[PDB]
């Protein structure tokens, strides 16, 4: 049905944030989901995924640094985000993996000093 | 109605990057090696890709159905289809209760529907599941590999009298005692030898108290490719579902609990359905190897003439390159969609306990796949359960490939909108 990000804002370089994603049922229940950002001048970017059991894989740019979660009983998805870089700068989206086809809005992170 | 461009990219950035990664020949040939090397992990690597994970599990669930049932099942009757007054037909290397073989002995009543199975029909399910199996015990080949070949050797006696269905009629073979035959069939020439031996009920170590007929069956060159086992799945499961036959189940103490305990095998119709729309689907699936083969994308594009490249008259690698990126995305989600049509997580009632407590479960005492023991029975016995973690393991590890896949198929949809 639908993707709803939230938690993104402006933070300072070495900053953390975590950033949340409500799916339906029918997205989330047995698949796999994960988070994808997209920087300025930039086409969209996977960053990490998590299998229905629990199991994290990453980018190589956020690995050591983003953590990835589901809550399976609410249908939640959590990017928490640490040692954060001007880099990381972009709208994140959560989605399914392979993707639902409408992409929810996206939340805003942004790092500067 | 956007009417002006600038207007269309100043609420649209992204479709700004795309046309600008579309006129620029090194972020399309930058494309173009992602699909080559997404298209290679989807075709030419096996647990990593989710398009082999996917095939296997329609093969695997395919497989497991007939361990859990096969057991149950009522077969018998003499070579025409026709009920029999005293056969015994016997069926080695299958999931029978307790046992390494499954038993058609069942007299008088006419095979048929929500009867026993012929033994005609049964031969057909055998050799696609003896074929199945030894195929799973040595491996499945990536989607790419389409010429290798198993060698499937399988064996079934008979024995009461007016038993015909080791005869030469039934058989080919000439010399109840000691013949042997040879034929072929067909891309690939298939070899089978058929041979018969005959046992006096007295003769030497004769377990069974009476006499039999031995036929043994060696199947040489049988491809193993995906298309053709997807292709013996679906005999396994059509051959089940279209004969329907009467089965009636042993309900262990503790055990997981079936119902119905008795009634006819195409009443498992939600079973049946989901399986046979998994094998319909890694079918769809492995069909698009040939699109991807046909439409390479190794060549480097660029202008011609040292002239800047033009991206409405120089891309007419566009729509090969399109139909390569769409292929590669229709493989990812019909592998997802055979996943999501058997995955206990979104099933219920009834079906939800015939996959968690018995297509996903091997009570053998893990043995190799392919491998039946005198307690398969009543499990699946086909990995089921660790192909549809695999199959998600490998959809996790595939997420750049996807958004990559995704670009090139918009750079290249871009490209033939330009050249129109
Ligand atoms: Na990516």
């Amino acid at each position: 049905v639908q993707l709803q990000e939230s938690g993104g804002g402006l933070v300072q370089p070495g900053g953390s944030l975590r950033l949340s994603c409500a799916a339906s049922g029918s997205i989330f229940s047995g698949n796999v989901m994960g988070w994808y950002r997209q920087a300025p001048g930039k086409l969209r970017e996977w960053v990490a995924a998590i299998t229905p059991q629990g199991v994290p894989n990453y980018a190589d740019s956020v690995k050591g640094r983003f953590t990835i979660s589901r809550d399976n009983a609410k249908n939640m998805l959590y990017l928490q985000m640490s040692s954060l870089k001007p880099e990381d700068t972009a709208l994140y989206y959560c989605n399914r993996l392979p993707n639902y086809r409408s992409w929810g809005q996206g939340t805003q992170v942004t790092v500067s000093s | 109605n956007y009417e002006n461009l600038s207007k269309l990219l100043t609420r649209y950035s992204t479709l700004n990057t795309l046309i600008k990664l579309s006129a620029d020949p090194s972020a399309i040939n930058a494309a173009r090696e992602n699909l080559g090397a997404s298209a290679k992990n989807l075709i030419g690597d096996t647990k990593n890709s989710p398009a082999y994970q996917a095939v296997l599990l329609a093969i695997n669930a395919a497989v497991g159905f007939w361990n859990v049932l096969g057991y149950a099942t009522q077969c018998g009757g003499n070579a025409n289809g026709q009920e029999s007054t005293s056969s015994t037909t016997i069926f080695n290397n299958e999931p029978g209760y307790r046992s390494t073989s499954i038993t058609c002995s069942l007299n008088r009543y006419k095979p048929g529907y929500y009867g026993p199975m012929s033994i005609e029909n049964f031969k057909k399910l055998n050799e696609a599941y003896q074929i199945l199996q030894t195929a799973l015990n040595k491996g499945l080949p990536a989607l790419k590999e389409n010429n290798g070949t198993v060698s499937v050797t399988y064996t079934y006696t008979c024995s009461g009298e007016g038993n015909d269905n080791c005869s030469k009629k039934a058989t080919g073979v000439s010399d109840q005692n000691g013949g042997t035959k040879t034929k072929t069939q067909t891309g690939k020439t298939v070899t089978t030898t058929i041979s018969s031996k005959v046992v006096d009920s007295q003769a030497k170590g004769n377990t069974t108290r009476v006499s039999y007929t031995e036929i043994t069956n060696k199947l040489d060159g049988v491809p193993d490719s995906a298309q053709a086992l997807l292709a013996q799945a679906s005999t396994l499961i059509n051959t089940i579902n279209t004969a329907c036959p009467y089965f009636s189940v042993t309900n262990k103490s503790g055990g997981p609990q079936m119902e119905p305990t008795r009634g006819k095998l195409c009443g498992f119709t939600e079973e049946i359905s989901a399986i046979q729309k998994m094998i319909t689907d890694a079918q769809e699936l492995v069909n698009q190897t040939s699109v991807i083969n046909e439409h390479e994308q190794s060549t480097p594009v660029g202008g011609n003439n040292g002239k800047p490249f033009n991206p409405f008259t120089d891309a007419s690698f566009a729509q090969g390159m399109l139909a390569n990126a769409s292929a590669q995305a229709k493989m990812l989600n019909l592998a997802h969609q055979v996943g999501q049509t058997i995955n206990p997580d979104n099933l219920t009632g009834t079906f939800k306990n015939f996959v968690t407590g018995f297509l996903a479960t091997c009570n053998n005492k893990g043995s190799p796949p392919g491998t039946v023991t005198t307690q398969t029975f009543a499990s699946g016995c086909a990995y089921v359960e660790q192909t549809i973690t695999n199959l998600n393991n490998s959809i996790a590890h595939f997420g750049t490939q996807e958004q990559q896949i995704q670009q090139a198929e918009n750079i290249a949809d871009t490209l033939v909108n330009f050249g129109s």
